[PDB]
RNA sequence: AAUUCCGAUAACGAACGAGAUCUUAACCUGCUAAUUAGCGGCGAGUACACUGUACUUGCUGCUUCUUAGAGGAACAUUGUGUGUCUAACACAAGGAAGUUUAAGGCAACAACAGGUCUGUGAUGUCCUUAGAUGAACUAGGCUGCACGCGUGCUACACUGA
RNA sequence: UGGGGAUAGAUUAUUGCAAUUAUUAAUCUUGAACGAGGAAUGCCUAGUAAGCAUGAUUCAUCAGAUUGUGCUAACUACGUC
């Protein structure tokens, strides 16, 4: 299946039980809020799967 | 008697007589627990 | 051609002569290796392509090779002490001699001896 | 287990992959064909 | 005239000898191609491939490498000769060619420029390894 | 102008995922005649993105017990892999390449419902899995590795079960949009 | 292979002009062909050094180690037996103990320098203190390695 | 004259003052030579016996050794030397004429 | 990094610790210096070219590199973000160097009936002292082995032998 | 399997007053388990880890030890309770 694209706008804050969790601002209104695994910068591009799976800010 | 000029037996500290744990090193012939005593008045100064 | 089996299995054939030979005794190779340049079986070959004259030569030269240029030194069972003096001793003889000298030990007594009819190693292992 | 014998892209991979051989014999058939690993022809 | 330069990295130490010449180049008493591994032999051509080939062909460049494993040796006489070049062109040629030079060297790598630092962290009691240490257990 | 071991051109690529193309940044001051190159990589997060592609493939090939620090080899073995690559099929190795890290990393992962896999480390994942393949694949099995490390990057480029990385990249895949 | 493109100017003036091997191996060729060194007949049954631990394994070696010998000796021009030994030392496999280099067989080491000093390759003198090259193995190996070098480039 | 001391400070105002002393009755030195700096190292276990976690620590003993050599009369030299020196400071005799 | 600072604040002021100090390793002084270090200068050959290159014996400005003395150099410097916008952090640039440049060394208070009298002519008491637990000599033994547990070494091959 | 070198058998050397419980050394022969390791559990963030050596310490003789030192130069972050 097909990847879809969102642009890292800005870092949150790291998450998770172990941390490598990271909750993510992403655009595409045309916002995305994502949590992430591996380390993200300010203008990566994150490869969307299931697009509407929009998810919750802790 | 029967000493040896060699091996264990033949040689002991220069301060405290004890065979055990000598350092020959340049010929120093003291224990090592006898030269911590000493070692700042011969030269034997800590640094890194 | 190849499958042979001579004194005993060598049946080694798709494989290099040099180790064929091996494959009997003189598995430490260097034996088999001189035994193979001074019979003059060319290393080069595969065992399939071995004559039965170059094996029967191989026989020749492994049989007290004291009389070619193989070393004395070189040579394994050497004073084998006794009055007369010895050489290697090849296979089922070989193990012949090896059983009879442990069996002469048992006799003679000494710590090794002892320790070899007792079940326990020559150097120690340190069991502990 | 070895079922590959004397008789019957030259790498020895390739030619013991298309005839069936070993690479001592692979490499046999390389030298006469062309008439470690390095540049090719 | 001449002019002589380093390069530096790890233990090794390669002393470059920048002269008037024709585009001869030895390391030690042997040219230049004697230096064995076919990948690390491009990167001491790498600034050859840079500058072209003229401006090598009115200067002879004697290399003199002691020091140091292998690894260490090639980016040495890398090292020297960018050191080399652009310090030639300082003393004798012209300061802005020189600096159009050097422009072209450091848009390519600084590391050709000055040499990584790295150098050992000293082997600490309690483990074979700089930080490793025996395996313990309960 | 540079090429890679004088043989192959650098001045071409497919636009993947877009983020992927930054990531792996084949351009000119990352261009260099032949692998091996050394410098601080390991000075920020991020820093990993200006390492070149090429050299992060022959760092991760090296890597396995018995074989580490045998760099010069680990680069031999890729150098005979693309000359391997230009033969076996009808692309220049580069591009080849480029089709494998853009076919190969895994883009979503689970650690306690599934997240999505960062693009760096989503390269990185996906040259783990190549030479994971490889690696896989050698061992005891007679045919040779540079040979064994072309076939996984024509398989990971074409996208295929003959790969390990795509297979591998499909159970990661699988099991997040599942978990998730 | 051996030859490639160049972005500097050779010199072929000397040994130091030319790859170790090609050199080696012809010298060794053409010194066997010859007949100058013998083999010598003993020298069969035994190892180049203990780091061996097995038989040569390769017929033509005693040309091949008086070859690079030779080079060694424009290379270094005053050595002695030791400096050989040392140089052919590689690693044993001491079996369950650990690896260490040992030292390379020293009859057919100095065999070999005997028989270059004899054909006025290499000269032994109290001014430098070991084995130096000499005049007539002077020029032949320059020369030599002139043949060579034009033979090999184009 | 050839110093050796185990103390830096002390064989550089010795240095200072026969430099002086030479300069001043116009005498050949060849400038301080220093020679590369020997240590004696030591490692040493502490404790004196087994217990606790193995703990080592190194000692170092620095040896500085300088040269000069001089053409001039013996005497003036090695008494102006002798009288100046701190005992800490070995001084050893050599002389050129140029 | 830090009872590190700020800030708040019935406390204000302190002190030790910590940082700091010290030893290396990291870069620059075309200053300081040449021996038992280099570099050239220059004679002399041996070799090859070609209007220099390689290689050895003899004499003898230079100090870039070998060595080692003294001294310099970063303080988050500049720029941009975030921060009570306070202490400060983040990023980019500059820079030999930006996690106090990297590594060490040094070790508060109060402990533990931790370890050591098998290091000591440091040492209490208790034991022993000519059929000695002193001194000393010859063997044997500390490594023995149904078996249990540590730390290492050497392997299980073809990115190899 | 020419991997693997445990094990054994035969040697001539070398150190020492003394080498057998093989001090150590070489030389030929001898060719065991072991197919990547269960449950468990250790170390580690940049010239490090790993791999490869080697100097020194003990030493009459004895490194598979310890301590130094280099060369070959990875992975993965660059954080969270």
């Amino acid at each position: 299946e097909k990847s879809k694209l969102a642009k890292v706008e800005k870092v949150l804050g790291r998450t998770g039980s172990r941390g490598g969790v990271i909750q993510v601002r992403a655009q595409f209104g045309r916002f995305l809020i994502r949590n992430v695994k591996g380390p993200v910068r300010e203008g990566d591009i994150l490869a969307l799967l299931e697009t509407e799976r929009e998810a919750r800010r802790l | 008697v029967h000493p040896k000029k060699y091996g264990q037996g033949s040689r002991q500290c220069r301060v405290c007589s004890n065979k055990h744990a000598i350092i020959r090193k340049y010929n120093i012939n003291i224990c090592r627990q006898c030269f911590r005593e000493r070692a700042d008045i011969i030269g034997f100064k800590k640094y890194r | 051609q190849h499958i042979l089996r001579i004194l005993n299995t060598n049946v080694d054939g798709k494989e290099k002569v040099i180790i064929a030979l091996t494959a009997i005794k003189g598995i430490g190779k260097r034996m088999a290796t001189v035994i193979c340049k001074q019979a003059n079986v060319d290393p080069t070959k595969r065992a399939g392509e071995l004559t039965t004259e170059e094996i029967d030569n191989i026989v020749h030269i492994m049989s007290t090779p004291t009389q070619f240029k193989i070393p004395d030194w070189f040579l394994n069972r050497r004073k084998d002490l006794k009055e007369g003096k010895n050489i290697h001793v090849i296979a089922n003889q070989l193990d012949s001699y090896l059983r009879e000298d442990l069996e002469r030990m048992k006799k003679i007594r000494l710590h090794r001896g002892l320790r070899h009819h007792w079940g326990l190693r020559v150097r120690g292992q340190h069991t502990k | 287990k070895l079922n590959h014998a004397v008789f019957i892209v030259i790498t020895p991979s390739a030619i013991a992959e298309k005839y069936k051989v070993n690479l001592s014999v692979a490499r046999a058939v390389i030298n006469h064909l062309a008439d470690s690993q390095k540049l090719y022809t | 005239k001449r002019v002589q330069t380093f390069g530096k990295k790890k233990t090794a130490v390669a002393v470059a000898t920048v002269t008037n010449g024709k585009g001869l180049i030895k390391l030690n008493g042997k040219n230049l191609d004697l230096v064995e591994p076919y990948i690390l032999k491009t990167k001491v051509y790498e600034p050859l491939w840079l500058i072209g080939s003229g401006k090598l062909k009115n200067l002879d460049i004697r290399i003199r490498v002691k020091g140091g494993g292998q690894t260490s040796q090639i980016y040495a006489i890398r090292q020297a000769i960018g050191k080399g070049i652009i310090s030639y062109y300082q003393k004798y040629v012209d300061e802005s060619t020189k600096k159009e030079l050097k422009d072209v060297l450091l848009r390519y790598d600084r590391s050709l420029l000055v040499g990584d630092t790295r150098r050992c962290e000293p082997k600490k009691f309690g483990g074979k390894g700089a930080r490793a240490r025996y395996q313990k257990s309960y | 102008d540079i090429k890679l071991f004088k043989k192959w051109s650098y001045e071409e690529i497919n636009i993947a995922d877009l983020s992927l193309v930054d990531c792996i940044a084949v351009s000119q001051k990352a261009c260099v005649y032949t692998p091996h190159t050394a410098g601080r990589y390991q000075k920020k997060r991020f820093r990993k993105a200006l390492c070149p592609i090429v050299e992060r493939l022959v760092n991760s090939m090296m890597m396995h017990g018995r074989n580490n620090g045998k760099k010069l080899k680990a680069i031999r073995i890729v150098a005979y892999a693309f000359e391997i690559i230009h033969l076996m099929t009808g692309e220049n190795p580069l591009q080849v390449f480029v089709n494998a890290v853009q076919k190969g990393g895994p883009r979503e992962d689970s650690t306690r419902q599934a997240v999505d896999v960062s693009p760096l480390r989503r390269v990185n994942q996906a040259i783990y899995l190549i030479c994971t393949g490889a690696r896989n694949a050698a061992f005891r099995n007679i045919k040779s590795i540079s040979e064994c490390l072309a076939e996984e990057i024509i398989n990971c480029a074409n996208e295929s079960s003959s790969s390990y990385a795509i297979k591998k990249k499909d159970e990661i895949e699988r099991v997040a949009k599942a978990n998730r | 292979r051996l030859l490639e493109p160049v972005p500097f100017v050779k010199t072929n003036n000397c040994i130091k002009d030319v790859d170790a091997d090609l050199f080696i191996r012809s010298y060794a060729t053409h010194l066997k062909l010859h007949n100058k060194i013998t083999y010598p007949k003993w020298c069969t049954f035994v190892k180049t050094g203990k780091g061996r631990k097995l038989a040569p394994l390769n017929e033509d070696w005693y040309f091949i180690r008086a070859s690079s010998i030779l080079r060694r000796l424009y290379l270094h021009p005053d050595i002695g037996v030791g400096f050989l030994r040392r140089q052919f030392s590689s690693k044993q496999r001491r079996g369950v103990a650990p690896n260490h280099t040992s030292l390379a067989s020293g009859k057919i080491l100095r065999s070999i320098l005997q028989q270059l000093e004899n054909l006025g390759y290499v000269e032994q003198n109290p001014k430098k203190k070991g084995r130096r090259l000499t005049t007539k193995g002077e020029n032949a190996i320059n020369n030599f390695a002139r043949y060579i070098n034009k033979k090999v480039y184009n | 004259i050839a110093l050796t001391s185990k103390n830096l400070r002390a064989i550089e105002k010795v240095c200072s003052d026969i430099m002086k002393g030479a300069k001043e009755k116009n005498l050949n030195v060849s400038g301080p030579v220093r020679l590369p700096v020997k240590t004696l190292r030591i490692t040493t276990r502490k404790s004196p016996c087994g217990e606790g976690t193995n703990t080592w620590d190194r000692f170092e003993l620095r040896i500085y050794k300088r040269l000069i050599d001089l053409y001039s009369q013996c005497e003036v030299v090695t008494q102006m030397t002798s009288i100046n020196i701190d005992p800490v400071v070995e001084v050893e005799v050599i002389i050129t004429d140029s």
